[PDB]
RNA sequence: AAACUCCAUAUAUAUAAUUUUAAUUAUAUAUAAUUUUAUAUUAUUUAAUAUAAAGAAAGGAAUUAAGACAAAUCAUAAUGAUCCUUAUAAUAUGGGUAAUAGACGUGCUAUAAUAAAAUGAUAAUAAAAUUAUAUAAAAUAUAUUUAAUUAUAUUUAAUUAAUAAUAUAAAACAUUUUAAUUUUUAAUAUAUUUUUUUAUUAUAAAUAUGAAUUAUAAUCUGAAAUUCGAUUAUAUGAAA
RNA sequence: GUUACAGACUUAAGCAGUGGAGCAUGUUAUUUAAUUCGAUAAUCCACGACUAACCUUACCAUAUUUUGAAUAUUAUAAUAAU
């Protein structure tokens, strides 16, 4: 609608805020209060012991939830800045710019690659 | 020669002669190249943590700058915060 | 048994050079005991190690041993993959064009 | 204080006189190495070592004493090495070489002259071709002959003299 | 009971407990010993006679611990029946134990005993000014 | 494998029973690896950051006594307002 | 001490392309081991908080 | 520039109740060399060669100045000017980025016997690194009459780690086989080459190389595999 | 397109390759509704991109949002903490 870009009206991320950065997070947002649903949903669906009229059922449903409820969805973006490759998990930047943030200091023990 | 034995087990002192160590008044901690001064084993939590210093460190950068009644504008100037985590105490 | 471990014997024969440069192959019982690295490699080790043990048992020889080149430690350790580069020293190919 | 016993000095002093042991044929080494191809060494060793077995059997006397033989008599002694001459006439001059250069030069036509015989494993093969040259016949004596002809022509173009 | 705390943080694995007995140590007969084993399965380790056993399944440390507890106690009731079942025709499975070994490396090894030369040691030197020092 | 198969099977259900874990003998899917799966949401909703974080805005709540300055946002502002000046300012909006 | 870890990271310098120019980053996480032997829980916990009480900056503790 | 630096090396000290053990180790702190000394032989007190005696003493990494190339980046990010503001801003569903005449780089796999394939459980021999957005052991089941191998499924033992797992390293080395090759086979005899020999009979340019291309069946991940993913099986077997 | 030294993976030896084959990948060109954008002599071409099914994506077709992600100004009203 007009006041929310997205149906649920999710908060900020502290920091860089970009459109990329806020699609993300409220798609993650989204997984993780439908997490165990989508599980639920999920193992109903892959049932040889259950009835299949259910499983069926199950499947639809799954089928029929949005874009937003989906783990595959989650993209891991840089959080210093936006970019979306070579994005380092244990330190959730772009290459780049963790570089950057190692060289000054920012980083807890990161420094240079001696040998 | 047990004298000489003796000295040689006891022979330290600060660095920087021509047995010896750089004392604290000598050299710069390691922790003290890098501003977020932590370790975590959760390293999940030791990445938020990090990130929540340097989003403090840009609140405190906007507070340092100041105004009276629109007359003067004393802007402080400040460092790169360092971050000190124990595991009791933030510092 | 050292045949057993040592199959090839280019590494029994290097491992024999201390005791061959001395006259005291036969002489010596030797119970080596290695780890790490690979068979060629275990078994220089191996004889670098009996050189500095028969050197206890007789000071005067270890001037020889150490002529003969057992003594030294061989340094020539692996170099690393640098960045650009494929492995240590083989860069990827180059292209004027 | 060192103190050394009586029988560690005497053990010294026989030593004293004995020179330090070889640790390798030098010559074989190198051949060994030639021979070998992608940092297996040991393949060729076998390969190397095999021949010499099978050329002892073909004619009992010290295989390794014969190559060595086949080799000074096969290395030619000097080659007619090419140079550019200041941008003019290619002059060619005879060079002396260095022993592995001589040797070299030998193993390459061993080799060439082994893999004219019948046999799927190289090493029989080789032996054979040892054998033959130990025997005396090759196409690679006919070579050496030809290159020292050739180096006999051009005299004086050595330029120290 | 080994429970774990990692002091400034909040983990995931402070909750993780392990329980871990030598199985000749529990107050079992011979026949009631070998059906625990058997029960045990992967949990038991046979060159070392030690049973252990983790859960990280509830919330807390003190729920997982009490988890364990009344795992090992009916681990013993289970043993101790014997009426119908006694499983003394099912040898100790001891594959897990073999692969373990295999992963890790063994020292066995050792200098042989008839190889040693006592004779040949460096015998007492005699030092004569700490001889004449000693009036203790 | 000298030892018999159903005793070896009665075992394993017996083992089975003592613990907690379940006893598929036949092999079938039993859809067990969906849900024991440890659910990862919170740790992925974590990513960014904490939102609930001091702003600017908040440094005048705490202390109105502070006349504070945002510098970034005062020098937008008058990035504007030159903007305005010299007719290059944003056109206004249409509602419809 | 246990031996110190290495966590590795390399990263091609440039903001854009030059991707032959790489440089290494790298982490060592250094660990220490205490023991306690013979106390009675009490005097263990008093250690323990006693230690977290005055505990130093860059060092996590298990 | 060199040097201090890091890795690696040698030695010493400290610590590790030698079940988190690998003490043959790990890690803090030192010391060590850009090595030293002497005899000679050439060229002018020194400098290169050789010889000798003393030593563990031999590398790699980072660091790439000033200027220049209006070299690259406004697609890491930020900012000047400028342009868009129901659109050049924002969200969803599908498609595209994977299109194919020729061409150009980088690679991979090949074109077989100084080289390919089977096998090798008192499991020949490593290092470095990862495992709370997990690593998944043993074992059962199917492909598969034994079983092993390989691949899935079943189900999670152990450990969030010098303790458990990823993971019995692989070449190596050893036996066996190998078309082109009547340079072999199998029927007879033969015999002091018997996993073999001799005699006489019959055995008449891409393979028992390569793995592109395609057909069908299954499996994996995921909500979803048509465009457009990854395995396994049974066939297919270009080019070279 | 100069004099003479010195320089090194420059050349010369040497070892293994590329270039022929098929496949992979990047680029070009052309195509396409779109084949997103940049890199394109040495100093581009498994480069930006340490993984393009959806996402990522920026491109295209069809739908639908219009103070929207912010900050401040001015008003009505509702809920919660004290
Ligand atoms: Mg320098
Ligand atoms: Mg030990
Ligand atoms: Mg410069
Ligand atoms: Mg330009
Ligand atoms: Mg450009
Ligand atoms: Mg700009
Ligand atoms: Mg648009
Ligand atoms: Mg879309
Ligand atoms: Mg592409
Ligand atoms: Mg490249
Ligand atoms: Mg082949
Ligand atoms: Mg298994
Ligand atoms: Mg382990
Ligand atoms: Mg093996
Ligand atoms: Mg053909
Ligand atoms: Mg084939
Ligand atoms: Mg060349
Ligand atoms: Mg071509
Ligand atoms: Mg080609
Ligand atoms: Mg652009
Ligand atoms: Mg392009
Ligand atoms: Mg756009």
């Amino acid at each position: 609608m007009g006041n929310f870009r997205f149906p649920i009206k999710t908060k900020l991320p502290p920091g860089f805020i970009n459109a990329r950065i806020l699609r993300d997070n409220f798609k993650r947002q989204q997984f993780k209060e439908n997490e165990i649903l989508v599980k639920s949903l999920k193992f109903i669906a892959r049932n040889m012991n259950l009835p299949t009229k259910l499983r069926l059922e199950a499947q639809l449903k799954l089928n029929a939830l949005p874009n937003y409820m989906r783990s595959t969805q989650i993209k891991n973006r840089c959080v210093d800045s936006g970019h979306a490759r070579f994005v380092l998990s244990d330190f959730r930047l772009c290459r780049y710019q963790f570089r950057e943030n190692a060289l000054k200091g920012n980083l807890p023990g990161v420094k240079k690659g001696i040998w | 020669n047990n004298m000489k034995r003796m000295l040689n087990n006891n022979n330290m002192n600060p660095a920087g002669a021509n047995g010896n160590i750089n004392n604290k008044l000598q050299h710069l901690n390691n922790m003290n190249n890098w501003n977020t001064q932590i370790y975590n084993y959760n390293k999940n939590m030791e990445i938020m943590n990090t990130m929540n210093d340097k989003l403090i460190n840009k609140l405190l950068y906007k507070m340092m700058t100041l105004k009276l009644n629109n007359m003067n504008i004393n802007k402080i100037i400040m460092s790169k915060t360092i971050n000190q985590h124990s595991l009791n105490k933030l510092n | 048994q050292l045949n057993d471990y040592f199959l090839k014997m280019k590494d029994r024969e290097s491992i024999m050079y201390p005791l061959q440069v001395i006259e005291s192959v036969g002489k010596y019982n030797i119970f080596a005991t290695t780890s790490g690295g690979g068979p060629t490699g275990q078994a220089e080790s191996i004889m670098h190690a009996i050189a500095k043990a028969l050197v206890v048992f007789n000071p005067l020889l270890k001037s020889r041993l150490h002529k003969a080149g057992v003594l030294t430690r061989d340094y020539r350790h692996v170099e690393r993959k640098k960045p650009g580069k494929k492995k240590a020293r083989k860069m990827p190919t180059w292209v004027k064009r | 204080k060192i103190k050394p016993t009586a029988e560690q000095l005497a053990q010294w002093e026989a030593l004293k006189s004995v020179p330090i042991p070889p640790r390798k044929n030098a010559t074989l080494d190198h051949i060994t190495n030639m021979i070998m191809r992608h940092g297996k060494k040991e393949k060729a060793q076998t390969i190397l070592s095999r021949a010499l077995y099978l050329v002892y059997c073909q004619t009992r006397q010290d295989p390794i004493q014969a190559l060595e033989k086949s080799l000074d008599e096969l290395a030619p002694l000097m080659m007619t090495k090419t140079f550019n001459t200041g941008v003019a006439k290619a002059s060619v001059i005879p060079v002396p070489l260095n022993k592995r250069q001589r040797n070299r030069i030998a193993w390459n036509w061993i080799v060439q002259s082994a893999n004219q015989r019948v046999s799927s494993d190289f090493a029989v093969r080789l032996g054979e071709e040892l054998t033959a040259i130990a025997k005396g016949t090759s196409s690679a004596f006919e070579k050496r002959d030809q290159i020292h002809k050739t180096a006999i022509a051009h005299r004086a173009y050595i330029q120290l003299k | 009971y080994r429970y774990t705390s990692y002091v400034g943080e909040e983990h995931p694995n402070s909750r993780k407990v392990v329980l871990s007995v030598k199985t000749k140590e529990l107050g079992l007969e011979e026949k009631s010993l070998h059906k625990f084993r058997i029960l045990a399965r992967s949990r038991y380790d046979h060159t070392t006679d030690i049973f252990k056993m983790s859960s990280d399944k509830f919330e807390h440390a003190s729920q997982n611990a009490r988890y364990l507890h009344d795992i090992l106690q009916r681990l013993l009731a289970e043993s101790k029946d014997l009426t119908e079942d006694d499983f003394s025709d099912v040898p100790l499975d001891t594959r897990h134990t073999i692969a373990k070994s295999l992963r890790k490396k063994k020292r066995d090894y050792e200098f042989p005993e008839h190889w040693k030369r006592p004779e040949d040691a460096p015998k007492k030197k005699f030092d004569i000014v700490d001889q004449l020092l000693s009036t203790l | 494998m000298n030892v018999p198969k159903a005793r070896l099977l009665k075992v394993a259900e017996l083992s089975a029973k003592i613990f907690d874990q379940n006893f598929n003998p036949s092999g079938i899917r039993t859809g067990s690896k969906i849900l024991n799966e440890r659910l990862k949401g919170p740790s992925v909703a974590s990513y960014y950051g904490n939102p609930d974080i001091l702003k600017f805005r908040h440094l005048k709540t705490l202390y109105p006594d502070i006349e504070f300055v945002d510098l970034e946002e005062q020098y937008r502002l008058s990035m504007v307002e030159a903007k305005k000046r010299r007719g290059k300012g944003a056109p206004k909006k249409m509602k419809k | 001490p246990l031996p110190t870890r290495r966590e590795r990271w390399t990263v091609i310098k440039s903001p854009f392309v030059h991707a032959k120019s790489k440089e290494n980053f790298e982490r060592h996480t250094h660990k220490r081991l205490i023991r306690a032997w013979d106390t009675n829980p009490e005097v263990l916990q008093m250690l323990i908080a006693y230690i977290t009480k005055h505990s130093m900056a860059g060092v996590g503790m298990k």
